[PDB]
């Protein structure tokens, strides 16, 4: 709201006044947690639940490999 | 800041001459174009005259009702715009307003409305 | 433009610091014991720094309780299968995003932190109500200015750090500067000289000085609010603003860039368009209903968006921003006419007004003093004939002593 | 290289303008009423602009008709749950893409617009049949050049603008110019001087002129078709092409860049590879079956892809493109040999051929004026000491007036 | 297809001729709509399995529309 | 900084080469017959090049076997979705990225499949170990070019990286502007080293990467890319210990823009505090522990957590290591500000010294000829009469007598 | 490991020593295959068939889009 703009022909330039600042000055760190489960006869449904548990265990294994290399820049 | 003050009105006998003068203060007068619009008592608005900026030739455009009788002019040295009314009729009794024509951009010979 | 003048910083350094703190022994158990009751808490680490903690997913209390007793086995209902899929999909998607971005993702996706969780975290952050309001109304910007660093997965718990931004400067006046080449308009080719203001970008008042952002592409703008990052800034004095009203001010040396490349271009501003039309290029400004409403002459001119929809330079068609605001045209002689093209430095990038004027002072010395030594070539005399008698200088020769 | 010579434009300005038109009262009701029968229609807004309109998903007639009556409540079919999930997943993913990218996404994803719907929009767009053909065969490129601006979600409808590209110039001849440093091949270290053409990028014929794209990385290629964007282009005269056949042509002043950094490099071209091998660097060209087939001499040379598979410069290994076509090698004296290293300006960015010649003519002016004038002049005549007596010149000496 | 290329040794440059143009000169805007339904609340108190799944799917729908309303509440 | 000195290369040029080979007739059948038994195989194509081959999803043996007879329970629906979702997502990733995607997503190649490809790769065990422990980085350095969908298989080539140089010493150079500290505004001159970026020993020379943003770091390991590198002599390292060495002309960049900034290094922070800017270095418990004076200074991360320059707050990296401060006079003080070339980008030490000798040459030579070129007599007035020499002027000879 | 760093005040620069190389020198190409089934049309109005039919529609539309994508390299 209530924005202006000026053009200076002498310098071939333009200034757009009327904005409000929202500068990011610093950071704040937050820790997010996801609690996992320590998991070590074929009916109709068990095959799907078994491969879904396989998805879960492979996800936690891949994350175990990923945290292996602590981030650094 | 932006102001247009017209002066020179009043009583005048039918057939003589009277010069209206519009003083501009608040913006660049040379870069902008001026217009004269009158309103008869009880009647609607009637567009009368128009003079373009110095950059676009100083071109005077009049209406059919006053063409040949009225003459628009401008004095950019003192930021003023004149409307010379010659051979006045009784129908010319009206309120005369001074307006500024707004170009389709910051500067253009195509105008979209009367700003001030 | 002046992005090379910026410093070099580490973005995730803070989150990685907290990460290395989370590797320590017992540090994870403090969090697991703190969130054993509620889902959100505030925890002070070993080094004393207090950080927010959140438990967004509990597959432990699902696999170990709702799924474990069934596992000879047999599943009785199918609804539990889809329920497990819905519970596990989030972990799967988080794993994908991490395995692609090497453990650090930005912006923060909704899988990493949903809007409900993000707004809760903003509500409990140790900042003002104004800051909570700002971060809550612009969660898309907070997501784009945040990182997600994966930390550790120890003791049956998964942990990753969300590096959130802190807006320490709010509601101070800002302005964006746009620039374009200002060249002469001669007819001969390559005879033109060009000059361009280089100080273009965002400026914001901050702590008695000005924060300057040369790469305006990195500053995000929403409504009249400007979310910039001080990491990509320069701390300049307030007198920089003088360059807009008086480029020849003595209190600040305004930065320019000189050349001889007179090409036509256009810079779309917030409320209009700047057009630099040089050479045989055709530049126009048009309205969607009537059509062309201005054909630009050779030079740098401006056109407000009030009634103009497009601006075309050469084969390029620009759509101007249709933002509502007042545009003011400030007359003035193009400063390039104040210069002599014979001593104009045409190779200047990191330049300034005074730096170019001093490079002109030297050339004026080089030509008016040293080159005028050519005048002393024919203006001096050769040796008279080494003959018997003496010679006098008459006309342009040595004509002896008959005249005697 | 010359990307700084470009202008600054607003990409979504048109879509944002249409978006702000949709915020007005009643406009949403006009759209809602037009699509009450069919799923796609053409609607002219208040400002007269006619735009295509599409309803891609109808959750209203699913939740209220097929889902509402079941909600005592109990679900009978389990298939209806999965049916609702399949219907709702698209809205969820659209929400994710918008909430991450701050409401503006590019390229346009398949969730935002499927292939059938995109081809429907292309088929119903009011442009030529050739444009329909071009956009229909290259939907991946059209997606890469399109935007998706989220507009409003008012009165039981969701609305976002899909800003599609218009290819007004099709099937005109284009060509890609590749450049590489051209340095001398002296044995001393710092004695070398370098020169490089900056005109690298894409060129296309357009409306009696040439559209030049200096950042060729932004131009996408499919088969022999080049999808560029005029937004980052320059309108040059046709005479720019002369720079390929005659760098010293008078009708166009070709842009170059001088330096002294003689480092070895390679530029993989469309049908071959340019190799600038300077110093002790070892540069070779090899075939996957036979092995090394050329050891480059010091200088800038070329190798066609006809029978060559890799080119190695130093420790860098490049794979050349195996596209089918003819490569032509045009011999010629390297122009860097035409320059004298004592008057060669080495600090030059954003230069031209005549711009180098002007500084060379200037340096030779000071040299031909200094050494040719000081030597021819050096043997002049001193004067006799000012002692109120007039001296005449005889035998190379000044003798007083000895007459009586 | 029938593509050429030339190398100029004098200037150390290469030109790849034989391509066809496809320049983007202008834009075209179209409005895509998704009709939504005004659902106040899942006015059901049951706790069986299928209602348990369908209610949380409706909650996903409602949170999605709330986020879209917050996002609408542009330029880059 | 020096990224413009790099060459231009075609990245997927190798993969596309294999890609067009698959377009030939029968070439796809060799692969389909090789993978008819197992899921992974080695195939030597027509051009003799041997490539690994992998079948990650078989919808043929599902749709034609488990799904077709019903079309000639509800679980069979979900089973199909789980099998089909990958084909959809692979499609989506392609349809956006125009057939070439990077990094290689998990849909394109899962971790198990990628580790299998690394295990059967024809390279050393050390490379297998390196690629297996850093699969996220390998994905970021790999491409996925979609090739063909021929009767009746879908095919895309995954272009994997080969690390021919491993375990050689590397080092990262950080630079920042080095200016004088005068009180007047425009009176200062600035100088900055431009050779900043990554360096690694390679084949008796040094591979230099000016765009360190492209080099990825995990622990003390640096995955760089030779395609955007420079092969420099071993002597380049001398520029760090002896900038004025004659055996290598170190590259610098001159200016007059004395602005304050900071460069966060691996174990510390460089602070260039010029002008009236206030620059500090602070600790999370103690607070401000150093107020920088005008100039370029350094502060290690040993006990420092933040560094603030002006309105900018930087967090320094809290990595463990020994940081050593090497004293020395700032070389910018070795230059005279009256003859200093201030517009230099692609510059070096010898180029600046030669422009100073040249600028100085013209002044001493112009004075050596002009001072004094007026020690000689000029031309007498060129009228009719004759002129003799008296004092400094040409006196009319007719005055005698 | 054992990482060091040095700061040179004379040139205002810093060198971070102690890292190991892992340079990408060359490429290696591998072919991934996904065998498809030649199904002409869903030849078949209960609840479960509707889902399996539109899932087959997803499959056929995916292979059709890949056919359009393959039309360029
Ligand atoms: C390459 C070259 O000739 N450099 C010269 C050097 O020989 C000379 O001694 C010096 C003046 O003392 O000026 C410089
Ligand atoms: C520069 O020029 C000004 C005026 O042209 C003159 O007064 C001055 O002496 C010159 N030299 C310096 C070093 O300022």
């Amino acid at each position: 709201q209530n924005i202006t703009e000026e053009f200076y022909q002498s310098t071939c330039s333009a200034v757009s006044k009327g904005y409000l600042s929202a500068l990011r000055t610093g950071w704040y760190t937050s820790v997010i947690t996801i609690e996992l489960s320590n998991i070590k006869g074929t009916d109709a449904k068990v095959k799907l639940i078994k491969q879904e548990l396989d998805k879960y265990k492979n996800a936690v294994t891949e994350l175990q490999l990923l945290m292996q290399s602590t981030p650094a820049t | 800041e932006v102001q247009l003050v017209e002066s020179g009105g009043g009583l005048v006998r039918p057939g003589r001459s009277l010069r209206l003068s519009c003083t501009v203060s608040g913006f660049s007068f040379d870069d902008s174009a001026m217009s004269w619009v009158r309103q008869a008592p009880g009647k609607g608005l009637e567009w009368i005259s128009f003079i373009k900026s110095k950059t676009y030739g100083g071109t005077k455009e009049y209406a059919a009702s006053v063409k040949g009788r009225f003459t628009i002019s401008r004095d950019d040295s003192k930021n003023i715009a004149y409307l010379q009314m010659n051979s006045l009729k009784t129908e010319d009794t009206a309120v005369y307003y001074c307006t500024r024509g707004a170009p389709y951009g910051g500067n253009s010979d195509y105008y979209y409305g009367l700003d001030v | 433009f002046l992005g090379f003048l910026l410093g070099v910083g580490s973005a995730i350094a803070s989150g990685v610091a907290v990460c290395k703190v989370l590797h320590l022994e017992g540090e994870v158990n403090k969090i697991k014991s703190a969130l054993l009751s509620t889902n959100k808490a505030v925890v002070s680490l070993s080094n004393g720094v207090s950080v927010l903690t959140f438990k967004v997913l509990d597959l432990k209390n699902y696999i170990d309780k709702q799924l474990l007793p069934i596992l000879s086995c047999s599943i009785s209902n199918i609804e539990t299968v889809i329920e497990f899929q819905q519970k596990n999909n989030r972990l799967l998607e988080i794993t994908r995003e991490f395995s692609v971005n090497a453990g650090v993702t930005t912006p923060v996706s909704t899988y990493m932190l949903t809007n409900s969780e993000l707004l809760s975290l903003i509500n409990d952050m140790p900042i003002t109500n104004d800051q909570k309001k700002l971060m809550s109304n612009n969660v898309q910007i907070v997501r784009q200015q945040s990182y997600s660093i994966m930390c550790i997965i120890k003791e049956e718990v998964l942990a990753y750090v969300v590096q959130l931004p802190l807006y320490g400067v709010i509601d101070t006046p800002c302005w964006k500067l746009h620039t374009s080449p200002l060249c002469t308009t001669n007819t001969k080719e390559g005879s033109n000289i060009c000059l361009t203001r280089t100080d273009r970008g965002w400026y914001c008042d901050n702590a008695g000085s000005v924060s300057f952002f040369p790469q305006a592409e990195t500053c995000k703008v929403q409504s009249n609010r400007v979310f910039c990052d001080t990491m990509n800034s320069l701390t300049l004095p307030s007198e920089v603003n003088l360059c807009n009203v008086d480029i020849f001010n003595p209190k600040y040396d305004c930065k320019i860039m000189t050349s001889k490349t007179d090409v036509s271009s256009s810079v779309i501003t917030s409320l209009g368009a700047i057009v630099s039309c040089y050479g045989k290029t055709k530049c126009t400004a048009s309205n969607k209903n009537r059509g062309i409403i201005k054909t630009f002459s050779n030079g740098c001119d401006y056109v407000s968006n009030k009634g103009v929809d497009t601006v075309s330079v050469g084969n390029t068609l620009y759509y101007v921003n249709k933002q509502e605001g007042k545009s003011l045209y400030v007359k003035g002689e193009p400063i390039i006419n104040f210069y002599d093209p014979l001593v104009f430095p045409s190779d200047e990038f990191d330049a300034s007004i005074s730096q170019v004027n001093e490079k002109i002072n030297q050339s004026l010395a080089f030509i008016r003093k040293s080159d005028e030594l050519l005048s002393a070539i024919g203006g001096y005399i050769p040796e008279a004939p080494r003959d018997g008698q003496a010679y006098v200088r008459k006309d342009g020769e040595w004509v002896l002593l008959s005249t005697f």
